[PDB]
């Protein structure tokens, strides 16, 4: 069928830099100019950037530029800002009355290293009443995204009973946030005393530990 | 070429 | 100039499902409407379009699986004939011109195709214990997605981080929403998280306190 190959799948660049996204269609777009560039962020619909291959959409900064032939198209983003962290899509229409999208390109904005602020939350009494115990560890506003979060109960390394969830990259400070939840039953929870979340990150000289004693 | 899409 | 989808939610595999797209300030006698979808964490996918002159066009893979129609001068339908598991996705209705900037998308509606039953969440407080303090809300064991979480009925917005949901080994979803505030503010103001899970018609307001 009709294919739009968008490269790169993902890329990174610093504020003020430049990124170049390429879209390659298997055949020429309709009227040689049915081609639009979109920017999409988590939980939102896409927001237009370029139409007619090269025309700047109203209200879009001029640092977004579109170019191309009839089958290969280029989106160039200059003078990168924090707000540009998103996933970008090419959208095309074809003479057989068919629309298509490129696979998308995820752009991460680079910034200076930011160490996380760590918090530990013991389970609530309301949850313990229900027979389950979830211990939550919060890494707040850090960069880069890579982090090692390990659980230690009575100083025994846990494995396979925790789960991590990560935010999108923040559009203001280009940081990420992460939650690591240790999931136990109330029984297994009451088997132990010391609960510790250990965080290793490029921003920390040595691993930070946040802990509590059950029932203190 | 006319289309029902713009 | 706005667009809104409706009719999303949980549907059983094989049960027909019709979504409705309602526009306001958009002239459907002169402009076309498109149906797009996006599975969680994946790219946009073109489903079809109802054209300005009544032409109806579908992706090659979508013919038979979908029916697009205009039901009124301001509404366009997308009927999924026999939903399957792979049809789970956020569905967008969009005024998406390729050669103009009069581009308007609806917020999207999540369609989950599954035989499991809907379950409202349990909301538990992540309280701050002994400069900066953190608190939150554990939104545990619900199905299907999604839930919405606000803080102080929308008045609290700075430093809020609502993490994406994780599918549990039980087949239910769990999510957390946290916020950071100055430690001085803990005794001074109330902190309430407003969770809404529409598929189960659950609405919970939870006070989180030390």
């Amino acid at each position: 069928d009709i294919v739009m190959t968008q490269t790169p799948s993902s890329t990174s660049a610093a504020v003020g830099g430049t990124v170049t996204i390429t879209c390659q269609a298997s055949q020429s777009v309709a009227n040689n100019n049915y081609l639009k560039w979109y920017q999409q962020k988590r939980g939102q619909p896409p927001k237009q950037l370029i139409y007619s291959v090269s025309t700047l959409a109203s209200g879009v900064p001029s640092r977004f530029k579109g170019s191309g032939s009839g089958t290969q198209f280029t989106l160039t983003i200059s003078d990168l800002e924090a707000d540009d962290a998103a996933t970008y899509y090419c959208s095309g229409y074809f003479n057989n009355n068919i629309g298509a999208f490129g696979g998308g390109t995820k752009l991460e904005i680079k910034r200076t290293v930011a160490a996380p602020s760590v918090f530990i939350f013991p389970p609530s009494d309301e949850q313990l009443k229900s027979g389950t115990a979830s211990v939550v560890c919060l890494l707040n506003n850090f960069y880069p995204r890579e982090a090692k979060v390990q659980w230690k109960v009575d100083n025994a390394l846990q494995s396979g009973n925790s789960q991590e969830s990560v935010t999108e990259q923040d559009s203001k400070d280009s940081t990420y946030s992460l939650s690591s939840t240790l999931t136990l039953s109330k029984a297994d929870y009451e088997k132990h005393k010391v609960y510790a979340c250990e965080v290793t990150h490029q921003g920390l000289s040595s691993p930070v530990t946040k802990s509590f004693n059950r029932g203190e | 070429l006319f289309f029902e899409v713009d | 100039q706005s667009v809104e989808e409706s009719g999303g939610g949980l549907v059983t595999p094989g049960t027909p499902l019709t979504l409705t797209c309602t526009v306001s300030g958009i002239d459907l006698s002169r402009y076309a409407m498109s149906w797009v979808r996006q599975a969680p964490g994946k790219g946009l996918e073109w489903i079809g379009i109802f054209g300005s002159l009544g032409g109806i066009f579908y992706a090659s893979w979508a013919k038979g699986r979908f029916t697009i129609s205009k039901t009124s001068p301001t509404t366009v339908d997308l009927k999924i004939t026999s939903p399957t598991t792979e049809d789970t996705a956020t569905y967008f209705c969009a005024r998406m011109p390729y050669t103009t900037d009069r581009d308007f998308w609806g917020p999207g509606t999540l369609v989950t195709v599954s035989s499991a039953s809907t379950k409202g969440p349990s909301v538990f407080p992540l309280a701050p214990s002994s400069g900066t303090a953190a608190l939150g809300c554990l939104v545990k064991d619900y199905f299907p997605e999604p839930v919405t979480v606000s803080w102080n009925s929308g008045a609290l917005t700075s430093g809020v981080h609502t993490f994406p949901a994780v599918l549990q080994s039980s087949g239910l979803y769990s999510l957390s929403s946290v916020v950071t505030v100055p430690s001085s503010s803990l005794g001074t103001q109330t902190y309430i998280c407003n969770v809404n899970h529409k598929p189960s018609n659950t609405k919970v307001d939870k006070k989180v306190e030390p």
